[PDB]
C-alpha cells in the first residue's frame, strides 16, 4: 500500500509524500481475440487470441493539517504521478494489519504521531510495508477526479495502464541471479532453488554441444521487446551455425563464415557478429522461452554460452 | 522484331518463340507476341522476351509498415532498397525491393506510421493509372465526338485505302509506261 514508482530518472513513493491509499487492485490482461465465424457452420475458427493491456485501479486520498493544503497536495499528487513518461510501477503490501500494541498510563509510554495526524502502530523497524515481490509493470497514467470529502480528507482514483506488454516484468536480470551480487529483487513467487550454482540457477554454460535451462516466467518470452539476450563463444570454428531449441524455431546462420573465438551477441531478433556491425540477413528467427525447462541443442560444442533474460508473467 | 516497317505480318525477322522454366509443368499459353520490332539481332530479342514473361505473373505485397524508435530505429525505408522480409505460417522468407514507401511527420519530423509496396507497386494502382491515362489521353485529343465517333477514324481509313487504290491505277498506269 504505497505505490512506489520509478521513473526515468528518479524513485518515488506516495506514503512518503503524505499521501496513504486504501488499496491497489490489479485486473488481468485484456485478451483481445480475433474469431471468425463461418457462415453456416456451428462454431467459428480461432484467426488469433492475444494479450493486450492490465488496467491498474489504485484509489489513494490524503489527510493535511489545514484546507488550503490541500491545493497544494493535490498539485504535488498530479506532477508527482500524472506522467506519460512510461513509468516502472512495483506494489507495495504489509505482511499484517497492525494494531497499536499494549502500553502503561502511567505518565510515560505514550503514544507516537505520525508527520500526518495518525497512530504510528510502526513501533519496531520490522512493522512497515515491503516490496511484496520482485517486479514492476510499465505503466501510464489515465484519468483522475478528485472528491473532497470533509475536513483536510480527499480521495483521489487512480487508473494506471500498462505502456507496451501487457506483463509482470520481473525486475533484475537471470545473471543476477546467476551471480547472488544483488540483494532483494527476488520474491517466493518465482519458485527458485537455493542451490546457486545448480541446475534452474545457472544461465552460463561451457564446452556443450546440448544444454538445458529451466525458465521460471509463466509467461513466454517470445516477444521481442523483452530483454531476452544471449551472447556466446562459439567454440570451434564453422561455415554455417545451427542451433535448435524447444518451445520456439529452429535458428540458421548460413552464408557468412566465421571463427572458433569469435563471439556471437544474439540479442533479440537481431545478430551481432562481433559485437557491430550487426549480420542479421541469416535465417530471421528468435527464440522463445515458454516456462521451465527450455532444452537448447547446438552442434559443434560452443566453448561458452550465456544469456540474461527477463522473466514475464501472467 | 526486325521485319521492315511496310511489311507489319510476312514474318521474316528472327521468327521465335521462347519460354520460361514454370512453363513445364502449366503448359501451353502464351501473351500477344513481340509483334512490334525493327531490332535486328538475336542477342535482344530472348532478353525482351523473357521480359514479357517474367513481368506478367505479378506479386505484389502491400503490407504495412510500423516504425519503433525506442528500439529499431535504423530502419527508416526508403525506395528502391533490397530487403529481407520473413513471414512465419505464410511460407516466406525470400528477399524483395521495396517500390513504394509512403510516410508520415507530424512534427519534430517523428514519424507515427509507415506504409510501404514491394515487387510491383500495387494491384491497385495499376488500374488506377490505366484509368486516369485514358481520362487524360482523351480529353487532350480534338476528335473525339461521343455521337457517333469513329466518323474521325472511319474517314482516315477510307482516305488510306483510297489514296491506295488511286496508287493502284498510278502503278499500273505508269508500268504501262
Amino acid at each position: 500500500d504505497i505505490e512506489l514508482t520509478k521513473k526515468d530518472g528518479t524513485v518515488i513513493k506516495l506514503s512518503e509524500y503524505g499521501f496513504i491509499v486504501n488499496d491497489i487492485v490489479i485486473d488481468s490482461m485484456q485478451i483481445n481475440t480475433k474469431y471468425q465465424d463461418k457462415e453456416n457452420m456451428n462454431g467459428r475458427i480461432l484467426m488469433g487470441s492475444n494479450y493486450i493491456s492490465r488496467d491498474i485501479v489504485v484509489p489513494c486520498f490524503c489527510k493535511v493539517k489545514n484546507r488550503s493544503d490541500i491545493a497544494y497536495m493535490r498539485d504535488m499528487l498530479y506532477s508527482l504521478t500524472t506522467d506519460i513518461e512510461p513509468m516502472y510501477l512495483r506494489e507495495i503490501r504489509r505482511k499484517e494489519e497492525l494494531n497499536y500494541r499494549f502500553t502503561q498510563p502511567t505518565s510515560d509510554d505514550y503514544v507516537k504521531l505520525d508527520k500526518n495526524n495518525f497512530p504510528d502502530y510502526e513501533y519496531s523497524r520490522h512493522d512497515q510495508q515491503i516490496y511484496v515481490n520482485g517486479k514492476q509493470y510499465k505503466v501510464i497514467f489515465n484519468g483522475v477526479i478528485n472528491p473532497k470529502q470533509k475536513g483536510n480528507k480527499v480521495s483521489f482514483e487512480l487508473k494506471f495502464e500498462t505502456t507496451e506488454l501487457p506483463y509482470g516484468e520481473s525486475i533484475g536480470t537471470s545473471l543476477e541471479l546467476e551471480e547472488n551480487k544483488k540483494v532483494g529483487l527476488w520474491s517466493f513467487d518465482f519458485n527458485i532453488d537455493w542451490h546457486a550454482g545448480g541446475d534452474k540457477r545457472k544461465y552460463t554454460f561451457e564446452n556443450l554441444s546440448k544444454g538445458t535451462v529451466y525458465y521460471h516466467g509463466s509467461a513466454p518470452n517470445d516477444q521481442f521487446n523483452m530483454y531476452k539476450k544471449i551472447t556466446i563463444i562459439l567454440g570451434e570454428d564453422t561455415e554455417s551455425f545451427v542451433w535448435n531449441l524447444t518451445h520456439a524455431e529452429i535458428m540458421k546462420i548460413e552464408g557468412i563464415k566465421l571463427k572458433a573465438g569469435d563471439r556471437i551477441v544474439y540479442d533479440s531478433f537481431r545478430v551481432y557478429k562481433n559485437g557491430v556491425e550487426i549480420s542479421t540477413e541469416t535465417n530471421i528467427s528468435q527464440p522463445k522461452f515458454k516456462y521451465g525447462a527450455n532444452k537448447f541443442e547446438f552442434n559443434q560444442t560452443v566453448q561458452k554460452v550465456q544469456f540474461d533474460l527477463k522473466f514475464y508473467y501472467k | 522484331g526486325n521485319y521492315s516497317g511496310e511489311e507489319t505480318f510476312e514474318h521474316a525477322g528472327l521468327v521465335m518463340e521462347a519460354r520460361s522454366a514454370l512453363a513445364e509443368i502449366y503448359g501451353d499459353i502464351h501473351a500477344e507476341p513481340f509483334k512490334d520490332g525493327k531490332v535486328t539481332d538475336q542477342e535482344t530479342m530472348d532478353k525482351e522476351l523473357q521480359s514479357r514473361l517474367k513481368k506478367s505473373l505479378k506479386q505484389s505485397l502491400s503490407l504495412d509498415f510500423l516504425v519503433l524508435r525506442e528500439s529499431y530505429p535504423e530502419a527508416d525505408p526508403q525506395p528502391g532498397d533490397i530487403v529481407q522480409i520473413k513471414s512465419t505460417k505464410l511460407g516466406l522468407n525470400d528477399l524483395v525491393r521495396i517500390v513504394q514507401v509512403k510516410t508520415i511527420r507530424g512534427i519534430n519530423n517523428v514519424i507515427v506510421k509507415q506504409d510501404v509496396t514491394l515487387g510491383e507497386f500495387n494491384r491497385e494502382q495499376r488500374y488506377m493509372k490505366k484509368v486516369n491515362t485514358a481520362a487524360n489521353y482523351v480529353s487532350g485529343l480534338n476528335d473525339v465526338n461521343l455521337s457517333n465517333p469513329s466518323k474521325a477514324a472511319e474517314n482516315l481509313k477510307s482516305k488510306v485505302a483510297s489514296i491506295a487504290k488511286s496508287t493502284l491505277d498510278l502503278m499500273s498506269r505508269t508500268d504501262l509506261i
